């Protein structure tokens, strides 16, 4: 694909099982063991693989080849031998945890640690508007929202900001084998950051989402087609969405 | 050659706390993802354009993506000219898609081009190498296949000998000078590993980037209590530069003894003197951060380049008490101290 | 095993070096204080930023009185 | 799990062991002064109780308005001092507001108002702050009793709730009644009582309000300090048992990495 | 879709209350129970009624301890955990949820001690 | 040997009470003393790079701190007082920094003479 024009994607599930097939195959050839009986060139094993994932220039075809290597680690320790050798080949990571999965954040992504060299920031134009402010409003949340034991009361001061996070945390949860689109994402993210959900209850936002999403695909199909086509959320497109969330919030719970 | 100098790069942690030297040797430590390809491509902007002498970038085993930016980041910036003969840099690139016998000898093709400019011509050179841990680490990949018994944690038994054979050819003799900046990967943030801990002696200046600081948004990530230079000396930098940078580091080590009290007593139990310490120390910590010019695609801010005479004056006043009446969010990501009061007025007007 | 150089000891400021549930009970406690002092001092920047002109103003009036004295001496 | 993670966790609890053992020595002196001051003011609250033994006055049938006063400090880490007062307070306004009387509470100190601002956020006359950081005094009880009159609220029956200091381990939350209208204060036992008028009984009962807040500023401050000593001994005993169980895990994990790296060399030589 | 959407919500909702008891064991061990809020003295007391209500007497273990082996059906466990998550049994002690079969033995063991 | 036997002991009593100093004013007057004397002796032992001292000069400086002639001063004024006490005793008392370098032991005829130097310098210093 990549050497002829198109765009490919490749998942290695996983790459901690392409290493113990090299440790065994090259111990019975009488090659002397290194650390944890791994050979000398396990770094050369993974590095000569993960550098073909290129992005060619446009005088060759312009094709791309993404790669998504999976790595299983023991007891959540990231300082092992084969993890650290492959953290430092990839541009960015997605740190999946266990206490996120069990408290309720599923997909259990540590959004604090999931750093990414942003890839010349090719997010998209409309998502930059709503998730630019979301990124900072969630970062503001995480610095200040870890007490679990309250003694004092500052509803004008602190309790307004942490009420914006739980509305944006419980928005971020998803199901399984039902992935959204990007303009269906711009709509549901618009309603969270613009204050249009602070009068709900957080145990009803997952219920609020599917009733909202079914209403916009059914009754507002020509709205979402101007976000996907024009790229940006324009100022007159900002105008039309201002009623739809408030008209639906007027008759959501009745 | 025995003489020491100073070198001003423009950064308020380099120039205040671990100052460089014209002809010295400079190493950039720290783990993975803390800011070493940015801090080394910002000094290429700062120093290696306003310089009369030449520069060499030797890429010893790194990402071939990152070796396409710096080829194109410096065609539009005039350091490489593709039609005439007025370029001022040379590039040596053997990357991490290469067999581990060829990732041990691009460290030596570097300082052979960067020695003809010092010895033969009587010029002045700059040496940029990223990354020099891949010279050591690619010698451990063919040790036992050669026929040696492996040493401690898995390295070859000739660690401090093949290294010091190379790190003595990077010196300033009495025919020229070399100012060397080398990035040094610390594996798994473990500084007591034998590949970094035998490199702390071939260097004049260490700038150690931590990760627990860059998680607080502070950028450059440079640790204030772990960087160190040789010329931090009251006879080269002066007895005003010295009294400042030994009070910044003394109030930041006073902070950590209070952070163990806050975790139990809480913030509103402390006395009124110790509250004054934490507020200035958080003002100093935020003022050590500075927006680089190469973060104009990451953060969207605008870049600074602070002179040395303003750096000393700004930090001298926060320790005195002449900005005790401001919010901390003024000091985050500014340049001179006069920009940190032009923000506390815009925050109060938009209130 | 602490009364011996061979027996290991601890540093200063190691509670926030671990990353437990006391290192985040303290990283958040500092933001719940220094966010509310940041609007006691952002509100009083209306007054004292006018006071620094008022002091300057005060000086001006003082200097004009001196000028007045000199002007009368000349007369 | 690994050798770094065990060390950084074990290094943390060695810090917390020092801080809580110093903090017990600080609060062992504060209790030792606050034990001394209470016995002078013990005879001050002897007099106001002795008023009600010879003249047995009660709240007769019903009132139109009411007060509830509850003392505390602003400081935490004392165990069960603050929730032994707030849960007593919610055990009476449920018992009241069925006989028809209107109740309005006032909480001196920050920590009472923190507990009772999510359910009882409406019956608040005023709030105070900055109690018990400096030692409490009598002029402190004359700011509570003076701003309680610059409020307009005519109150005819109230009470105050404080922890009566018993011992170093034990405190007992008690209650004491307050007769504040002149109607209930002038009853059958007051028939013998001479020259005081209705306007003098206006004067005398008001000094008792500054008095009976002062008797409860000397009880709840000793008990808040001597439970800041005992609950810090038990954070220091519970840290000695956590590092001695973490030294042993550290010792086995130290020995098992010397052996692990050494077999990597023994097998690296013999495979040549 | 497989285990049924009513069962799947008692499943994930009882791991959520169990994780939150684990994530405070640093503070409870050092400081105390008595320095907690009022919402987080109600994921502590409800997740100690849930741990005890996972222990069951087995049939093969009658010869050890002399207690009758109990078999519960599926539909009487989902029904019996929704009445600890909603908060209907918050007055019964925690020694009553221990080593019993279906949920009606828990209120019966609570009836015995009085 | 004469002055460090009182000094090594008293900088050892400061180490046991070194935790109390962070948040302390409600302590005993004895514990508030060890926090006082132990932080003056720590300020004496600071020393700049490439400045070795003669032996009998160090017996002058350490005699000031451990005997009691520094408690009434401010701790940023200790590292100034030492430098001003030395330059007065090198020039105007050079005959008594060779009576220790020869005799070796501080006799009582010198133990009574340094009492009339430190107290007659502690008056005319704070200016
Ligand atoms: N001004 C800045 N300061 C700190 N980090 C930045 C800045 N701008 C961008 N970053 C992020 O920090 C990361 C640092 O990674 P980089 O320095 O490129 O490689 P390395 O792993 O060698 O440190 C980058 O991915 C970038 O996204
Ligand atoms: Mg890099």
């Amino acid at each position: 694909f990549r050497d002829n024009g198109k765009h490919a994607l490749i998942i290695y599930d996983d790459l901690s099982k392409q290493a113990v097939a090299y440790r065994q195959m090259s111990l019975l050839l009488r090659r002397p063991p290194g650390r944890e009986a791994y050979p000398g060139d396990v770094f050369y094993l993974h590095s000569r693989l993960l550098e073909r994932a290129a992005k060619m220039n446009d005088a060759f075809g312009g094709g791309s080849l993404t790669a998504l290597p999976v790595i299983e680690t023991q007891a959540g320790d990231v300082s092992a031998y084969i993890p650290t050798n492959v953290i430092s080949i990839t541009d960015g990571q997605i740190f999946l945890e266990t206490e996120l999965f069990y408290k309720g954040i599923r997909p259990a992504i540590n959004v604090g640690l999931s750093v990414s060299r942003v890839g010349s920031a090719a997010q998209t134009r409309a998502m930059k508007q709503v998730a630019g402010t979301m990124k900072l409003e969630l970062a503001q949340y995480r610095e200040v929202a870890a007490f679990a034991q309250f003694g004092s009361d500052l509803d004008a001061a602190t309790q307004q900001l942490l009420s914006r996070g739980v509305r944006l945390t419980e928005l971020l949860k998803q199901g399984q084998y039902a992935p959204m689109a990007i303009e269906e994402q711009v709509a549901v993210i618009y309603a969270g950051v613009r204050g249009y959900l602070d009068k709900l209850e957080p145990s009803k936002i997952t219920k609020f989402e599917n009733a909202f999403l079914s209403h916009v695909i059914s009754q507002h199909q020509a709205l979402l087609g101007k976000i996907r086509a024009d790229g940006k959320i324009s100022e007159e497109t900002d105008a039309k969405l201002k009623e739809i969330v408030t008209n639906f919030l007027a008759g959501f719970e009745a | 050659s025995v003489e020491q100098e100073i070198l001003v790069t423009g950064i308020k942690v380099v120039d205040l706390l671990a100052p460089y030297a014209k002809g010295g040797k400079i190493g950039l430590f720290g783990g993975a993802g803390v800011g070493k390809t940015v801090l080394i491509m910002e000094l290429i902007n700062n120093v290696a354009k306003a310089h009369g002498g030449y520069s060499v970038f030797a890429g010893v085993g790194e990402r071939t993506r990152e070796g396409n930016d710096l080829y194109h980041e410096m065609i539009e910036s005039g350091v490489i000219n593709l039609k005439d003969a007025t370029s001022k840099v040379a590039l040596v690139y053997g990357q991490m898609n290469e067999p581990p016998g060829a990732r041990a000898r691009v460290a030596l093709t570097g300082l052979t081009v960067a020695e003809y400019f010092r010895d033969q011509e009587g010029q002045d050179v700059l040496l940029f190498i990223d990354n020099i841990f891949r010279f050591t680490q690619a010698g451990s990949e063919v040790s036992a296949l050669l026929g040696r018994i492996p040493s401690a944690v898995g390295y070859q038994p000739t660690l401090a000998t093949d290294m010091g054979t190379m790190q003595e050819r990077i010196t300033t003799t009495k025919k020229g000078s070399i100012t060397s900046v080398q990035a040094i990967y610390v594996p798994a943030d473990d500084l007591t590993d034998p590949a970094p801990a035998t490199t702390f002696a071939h260097l004049d200046a260490t700038t150690v980037l931590s990760r627990a600081i860059a998680e607080l948004g502070i950028y450059p990530a440079v640790d204030p209590l772990d960087s160190t230079s040789r010329i931090m000396d009251p006879n080269i930098v002066g007895s005003e530069h010295y009294d400042v940078a030994r009070g910044v580091q003394k109030i930041l080590q006073d902070y950590k003894s209070l952070q163990d009290i806050i975790a139990i007593l809480g913030m509103d139990e402390l006395s009124e003197e110790d509250k004054l310490t934490v507020s200035r120390a958080r003002k100093i910590q935020r003022f050590l951060s500075q927006p680089f010019q190469v973060a104009e695609v990451f953060t969207g801010h605008l870049g600074k380049l602070v002179p040395l005479k303003e750096t000393i004056k700004g930090f001298q006043q926060i320790l005195a008490g002449e900005y005790d009446h401001l919010p901390e969010q003024a000091f985050y990501m500014v340049g001179p101290i006069e920009e940190a009061v032009a923000k506390a007025d815009k925050l109060a007007e938009e209130h | 095993s602490s009364d011996t150089p061979e027996g290991v000891r601890s540093g200063a400021g190691a509670v926030r070096d671990a990353g437990g549930a006391f290192g985040k009970k303290e990283q958040a406690d500092e933001e719940r204080y220094f966010r509310a002092r940041a609007r006691e001092q952002l509100a009083a920047l209306k007054k004292h930023h006018e006071n620094e002109i008022s002091h300057h103003v005060k000086e001006i009036e003082r200097l004009q009185k001196e000028i007045e004295r000199h002007k009368q001496s000349i007369k | 799990a690994t050798l770094k993670d065990i060390t950084r966790r074990l290094k943390s609890i060695k810090n917390i062991q020092k801080i809580t053992k110093s903090m017990k020595m600080v609060a062992a002196a504060k209790y030792a002064r606050a034990e001394r001051d209470l016995k002078p003011a013990r005879v001050y609250g002897i007099g106001s109780l002795a008023l009600y033994e010879k003249a047995d006055i009660k709240v007769p049938e019903d009132k139109k308005k009411h007060l509830i006063i509850g003392v505390s400090s602003d400081r935490g880490l004392c165990g069960a001092i603050h929730s032994s007062v707030a849960k007593q307070i919610k055990s009476e306004v449920a018992n009241l507001t069925a006989a028809g009387k209107e109740v309005k509470i006032v909480g001196v100190g920050d920590k009472i108002r923190g507990i009772l601002h999510r359910t009882h956020s409406d019956q608040f006359l005023v709030t105070f702050k900055e109690v018990g950081r400096k030692p409490p005094t009598f002029g402190d009880a004359s700011v509570i009793a003076l701003e309680l009159l610059n409020s307009g609220y005519e109150f005819d029956e109230g009470s105050i709730i404080f922890n009566r200091f018993r011992s170093v381990i034990s405190y007992k939350t008690e209650e004491k009644p307050i007769f504040s209208l002149d109607t209930v204060a002038s009853a059958e036992s007051m028939s013998i009582y001479d020259d005081i008028d209705a306007d003098v009984l206006r004067n005398y009962q008001e000094y008792s309000l500054a008095n009976i807040i002062y008797y409860s500023l000397k009880e709840s401050t000793t008990s808040e300090q001597s439970a800041r000593m005992t609950a810090m001994d038990n954070a220091s005993k519970n840290a000695s048992e956590m590092i001695d169980k973490l030294t042993l895990t550290f010792n086995r994990t130290r020995q098992a990495v010397i052996t692990k790296e050494l077999i990597e060399i023994i097998s690296g030589a013999a495979a040549l």
